[PDB]
């Protein structure tokens, strides 16, 4: 038996260490350590309701806008407040645009290199590169001129001896499967990836301020003032840039970033079998279109012992069936109430005392719904879109199927998306299908200011006494994120805050269940300990963010 | 060959490193190519775990006296230093060691450069400044939550270009990107001097673009550019211009401290 | 899908209006043709020419009478019968009127068509005049500047084309989204101005501080515009004062091309 | 034999007519007439020498930029002005920059549908398109799926039924030489050239403070505040975005445009022997790089009877030979005074008549030198260039000449530059050139800055007894500009304008002598004198201006 720590997981969001027992080259245990904590919930204690969104979107820049959304869906949800429309399709514009940003990011940026030798793509034959994707993607970018160029770019950092953030990679690792053409076709579409994600942040940029960190939101709606006729307010100019935006996004992803992961499953088919981190799967219904905080785009529920025919469908953020579901434990986290916390009567009290194997060993709490742990984030997501029968999300798994059967021969039935490579693929769905929210909300935005509203606002009133409970719900790209806020006199006396990342980082529970991110390593190969290689490939599958799960 | 620069997040929410995807002089992809050699940062590394430890052990020796050691986050002071630990050593010991060989070293974001969000209210992890943990060394502090990333990239070209730092004011921030009072050059001004208020958003006042003091603009009491750079290099993107006051999150005392509605004090 | 016809007729122009939309970006010129519009005639980008572009306009007339916006860059000369600017044999201001007669919408791209501007300034040697001075009982939509942010432009047009009229304008006919305020009543320099901060000569210590230009001669006090917010080129940062140069009043009748560069401006 | 008119000509700027006889299938004698006129140099007249810049930059917004430089050189010549180093730098990249946006689009945008059918262009094959560049071009967007996209933009359009400004052209005339692929590959570069003119134009912006017309000019240098430290003004932010838009340029022009120039050369070679406009050429030097308005990165020259090799220098824009050779007539022009007139001496006095044949027929006047018609633009200056034995001219034009070679096994001497191809081919070799000039300019800013020089304006005095003289040359994107100011007690008391495309396109002179025009038609053959494509061919090589010809 070998334990191996590995402490920094990089290309993640924030500070995590990974533990494993390793038996005879195969991972039988390990363990998820959030590393650092700030307070977050604490910091926003005691202040007004209306300022609470500013502060915790502070939780974390990668997943911006989030934490701001669901702060003040948290305070309407107490206040009893109806969102206008128009601020209704506004937020949903930025979290779409910001999301498609994220997860193109994830894709390339940070999940990349686990998958793809840069030194292997020095030996490529940038036409036969070319070549292999005739008939495969119309992206227009992928000539031998365009790959040359790339090839030369890696040519000439190699040559320099400064590596830098490429050095010490796992280049020529047993792991590593790709034919040089194609580790070059991935560098390529990594320097492209770049170019989408910022037109992504052009959109979110238009409508929030900024980013990261939007400032554009109110408890009550939006601060943008919608007036086709104003000067240096929203007015059809505007509008008209930010649809320049929204438009240039599609063709990357669809032809690009859809065709490569379907690529990556077929060289990589064994991870179809391999990092199954669940059996329930929870997400919440996202992009409200009407007048009282409902109507979502995008359907949520819950899956059961991977049972899509049985699944709970989710249609409100008010669902009390959901709300009652959640609590998170601290019995093997550093804080000192260990018993599960429905989080209106959360507390995090910070009680460190070290690393310890059977004790506490993270700064991640515990979440359990009715008492079962649960994966959340765009595999879930997927999942209950599957069970829902939405025929946008079938339609788009099923383009991935095709490209993964050209190359091939072989389908992919659900049981391979419980999986690393189905945790992927249901991120790609996702940037796909939101590129129709995106032209969706832009249209129904335009529709409504013609139609004579251009509302966006509800002043709030805060009663001065009494005591009052709210939770705003939310789809962030790595899944169901919930802020739960308690009024009392008129001042935040309670606040908590149970993030994506948290119900999928947390350690072992009340009783003593195993979470996602560590199920999911039991049973990984490890062809070398000294560089496990095969355990950061399934941990980045869920997009860990350690701000977030931690806070 | 370029110059080097060690990246190291302490008490991060990683917007700091995410303001650089935004960037478009440099781009990212050519600020990591063309512009410098960036020897270690966590979020880009293809090397994890002990692999990126060594790159960053023997940056340190190789680049002795020529890198930029850059910080982002706050350093927690509590409790020895245990609220954020890396490869099992509080990360304040990480920043000490990195500091010892830099040539210069910058805190970007407000979390480095006073605290920020992380060290408000009651300050639950002894959150400080990059300045406070190296008091023997001149940090160069490019405030804001996060700053526009090209007030950072400037300051590293500025180094680069012509061997020095910019020009600093008193805080050790830039000239450039903090030298005057977001008030004293915001486009709304003439609205403020004519008493044309925003009093809600979606208002009459608002819907004309007016002034949003009554809604707790801090452009009086905040330095930056935001009027006059401002974000993401579209144009005419600020968060006044789109429709919200200032919290003043570039300025200590101000950001974080003061609620959103809260009225300035005018100079 | 069909897309809304557009005539474009340029008369005493310099061309910088048409090559404004060469910067545009929402839309670009090519989506804008490809896309938004079907232009009809312009004689800077048809392929056809002489006998052959004629008759593109005079069926496009005739096929789009009624729905087509028609756009003049360009004052028009009235001095001496039309002729001085003479297009297939005949003074520009027939064609002007002969396009009028079946428009959906008039507009003016420009200080020339909107005022006169540089071409009727001094002596006016031509006796050149405004569009809505040669077309006195039709609404004409002015879009001033030499040459304008092709979006006050691009988003008139858009505003016809997608909610099915103008937006709406002024006393002078100008859209209120790009025309409604005085740059001096939405200017970033006015904390400057309000404290006495003033450069004083091109290259001195106020200057180089990005201080107020009034006593540079800056015709924001007196013009109408939306340089100082919507600004130029959407890069960001970019319009004439921002770069280190008074405004000049070229949006504005009586301004531009009358007063010195250096003239001050009357402040209210 | 018969007449014909091509009234309006159009891809070009302003107002054009031609008439032409055609004797025998030939173009036996041409007519080239301006038919606005605005009376730019009037309106100047009696104002502050100050303000002339502002007012004849109005001249033209095809060549913006052109005019408000030649104005401010006159004035600071009458008035013994040295220019700050500084505003040379920016006056020089703000040139260069400009005049890259302005022969793109005149390549594309105005010329390229006198060569291509783009209705052939929907019966190429995209793959065999892609496959004629390989060898021939590194530009990254010449794919079969960049081709495909293209194709299918031309398809909808004509499927629509609203050609717009693309119906009723040449499709299928007899002189449309192109097959179908390479018709596909121009509209594709057609549209290209729409990105790499825009981040020209950037370049402008930045500096000029918008574009069309800039507004950073000053007699006494420039408007820009340089201050590294300063808020609000040219820092070193904002330089390193001007930066980056000058560095996207390059590949474009190298490996598309230089590339097309090469290749419309190969298949219409028969145009290397036509269009000759005179014999005789006139360039002025340009980008000065000094304290005293000199030390030009370009240089310029007299050739006579076209004699490279006796061709006669010219180092300043002080030349008193210069100086002294020019005058304008207007005995077939539609102005009072016809005898030939130095132009501190000029007259614009208006006398229409209407068109003659033997008299008055165009509002442009007649420009000389020493008594001898003369060709300006980009085959003039590289003529003399070459004739200067300047090794990037050379350079740079032998690769035009190379991929000639390898499309044609021909080569291309000198003789055949004296033609409507050899004209394009100036024009491209000056865009190339023009790239080194704009990094040069912004690494020499750079470097004066950082010896602490941020000069960029000496305030001037004017005398206000006395008379003074001013000259102002400017190299322009059509040839040699000049700008003539007379100051008398304080103010402008003449003003005359002799602009590059009034040399080109001047009617018959005093002496009745033929300008390049209408002598570069003699000899066109047309196939359909209903439809005279071949007219318009070597009319659209000269890039008329008519705005800037009559102003
Ligand atoms: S300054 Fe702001 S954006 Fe940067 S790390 Fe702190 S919280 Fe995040
Ligand atoms: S209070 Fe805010 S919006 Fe008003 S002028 Fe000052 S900085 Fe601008
Ligand atoms: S308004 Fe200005 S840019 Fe437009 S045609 Fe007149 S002079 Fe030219
Ligand atoms: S005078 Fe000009 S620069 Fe000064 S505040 Fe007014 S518009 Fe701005
Ligand atoms: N997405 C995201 Fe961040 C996490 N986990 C949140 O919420
Ligand atoms: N180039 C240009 Fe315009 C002309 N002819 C000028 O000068
Ligand atoms: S909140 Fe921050 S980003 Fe600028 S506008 Fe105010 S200092
Ligand atoms: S000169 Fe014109 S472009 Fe705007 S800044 Fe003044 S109105
Ligand atoms: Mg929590
Ligand atoms: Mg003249
Ligand atoms: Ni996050
Ligand atoms: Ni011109």
């Amino acid at each position: 038996s070998q334990r191996i720590t590995i402490d920094p997981v990089t290309r993640i969001e924030g500070h995590l260490r990974i533990d494993c027992e390793i038996e005879n080259g195969v991972v039988s245990k390990a363990w998820a350590s959030g590393t650092m904590w700030r307070g977050m919930e604490e910091i926003v204690k005691n202040r007004d309701p209306r300022d609470a969104w500013m502060i915790v979107q502070r939780i974390c820049g990668v997943c911006t806008t989030t934490h701001a959304l669901s702060s003040v869906r948290a305070a309407e949800s107490a206040l009893n407040i109806d969102v206008p429309v128009n601020a209704q399709y506004i937020r949903n514009i930025i979290l779409a645009a910001h999301t498609t940003h994220d997860h193109i990011v994830h894709f390339y940026q940070l999940s990349a290199l686990d998958w793809v030798d840069i030194t292997s793509a020095l030996q490529a034959d940038p036409t036969k590169a070319s070549e292999m994707l005739k008939g495969v993607s119309t992206w227009h970018l992928n000539s031998p001129e365009e790959f040359t160029k790339v090839q030369n770019k890696i040519k000439d950092l190699v040559a320099s001896g400064q590596l830098g953030i490429f050095a010490n990679g796992y280049w020529g690792h047993p792991a590593m499967k790709l034919p040089p053409e194609v580790n070059l076709i991935a560098v390529a579409h990594y320097l492209q990836a770049l170019e989408c994600q910022r037109d992504a942040n052009r959109v979110v940029a238009l409508l929030g301020g900024k980013t990261p960190h939007i400032q554009n939101l109110a408890v009550g709606g939006v601060a943008n003032p919608i007036n086709l006729d104003g000067l240096g307010v929203l007015n059809l100019e505007r509008l008209m840039y930010i649809k320049s935006f929204i438009d240039k996004l599609s063709d990357f992803v669809e032809q690009v970033y859809k065709v490569d992961t379907a690529v990556i499953a077929a060289f990589y088919p064994e991870w179809l079998t391999r990092g199954k981190g669940a059996v329930n799967y929870l997400s919440v219904p996202e992009f409200p279109t009407d007048s009282k905080n409902g109507s979502f785009l995008f359907p949520g529920g819950y899956i059961e012992n991977a049972d899509l025919s049985s699944y709970r469908p989710i249609t409100s953020h008010s669902d009390e069936y959901l709300i009652k579901g959640i609590q998170e434990s601290a019995k093997h986290s550093w804080y000192k109430d260990e018993a599960p916390q429905a989080p209106w009567e959360g507390t995090t009290i910070p009680a460190y005392d070290g690393w310890s194997d059977d004790g506490k060993y993270s700064w991640v709490k515990s979440p359990t719904f009715y008492g079962k742990t649960v994966e959340v984030g765009p595999l879930a997501n997927m999942l209950v879109k599957l069970a829902a029968g939405r025929e946008s999300t079938q339609n788009k798994l099923n383009e991935i199927v095709a490209i993964y059967q050209k190359l091939t021969g072989n389908t992919l039935e659900v049981a391979q998306l419980h999986s690393t490579l189905g945790r992927i693929i249901g991120r790609t769905v996702h940037c796909c299908e939101l590129q129709d929210i995106l032209q969706n909300q832009y249209s129904a935005l335009i529709t409504n200011i013609g139609k004579g509203d251009h509302t966006t606002f509800v002043k709030p009133n805060i009663p001065a006494t009494g005591e009052f409970k709210g939770v705003g719900f939310l789809e962030a790209p790595r899944g169901m994120l919930s802020h739960w806020m308690v009024i009392k006199d008129g001042i935040i006396s309670n606040y908590q805050a149970v993030v994506p990342s948290t119900w999928n980082s947390g350690p072992r529970n009340f009783n003593d269940d195993v979470g996602p991110y560590e199920q999911s390593l039991v049973g990984t190969p490890v062809a070398d300990p000294n560089k496990p290689l095969e355990v950061v490939r399934t941990i980045h599958s869920f997009d860990p963010c350690m701000a977030c799960a931690v806070h | 060959q370029r110059p080097p620069v060690i990246w190291i997040g302490a008490q991060e929410c990683t917007g700091c490193t995410e303001s650089l995807l935004r960037a478009t002089h440099p781009t990212v992809e050519n600020l990591v190519l063309e512009t410098i050699s960036l020897e270690y940062h966590e979020v880009l590394s293809a090397a994890f775990g002990h692999q990126v430890e060594e790159n960053k052990h023997n940056a340190l020796e190789k680049y002795k006296g020529q890198y930029v050691l850059v910080v982002d986050g706050s350093i927690p002071l509590k409790d020895n230093g245990i609220y954020c630990m890396v490869a099992g050593e509080p990360i304040v010991d990480h920043i000490r060691k990195a500091a010892e060989g830099a040539a210069a070293i910058i805190a970007i974001g407000s979390c480095s450069a006073w605290g920020g969000v992380a060290a408000a209210g009651v300050n639950p992890t002894g959150a400080v400044s990059l300045q406070e943990v190296l008091p023997g060394k001149t940090v160069i502090n490019i405030p804001g939550c996060p700053p526009n990333p090209h007030n950072f990239l400037a300051t590293v070209a500025h180094i680069i270009t012509y061997g020095k730092p910019p020009k600093l004011d008193d805080k050790n921030r830039p000239t450039f990107a903090y030298g005057r009072l977001i008030h004293e050059h915001c486009e709304r001004r003439p609205h403020f001097d004519a008493g044309r208020f925003a009093k809600e958003f979606g208002d009459e006042g608002h819907r004309e673009g007016w002034c949003l003091y009554h809604l707790g603009c801090k452009g009086p009491e905040t330095y930056g550019n935001c009027s006059t750079l401002q974000f993401c290099d579209v144009g005419g993107v600020w968060p006044v211009a789109i429709g919200h006051p200032c919290y003043g999150c570039n300025e200590e005392g101000i950001g974080f401290h003061k609620g959103i509605h809260q009225l300035a004090n005018v100079e």
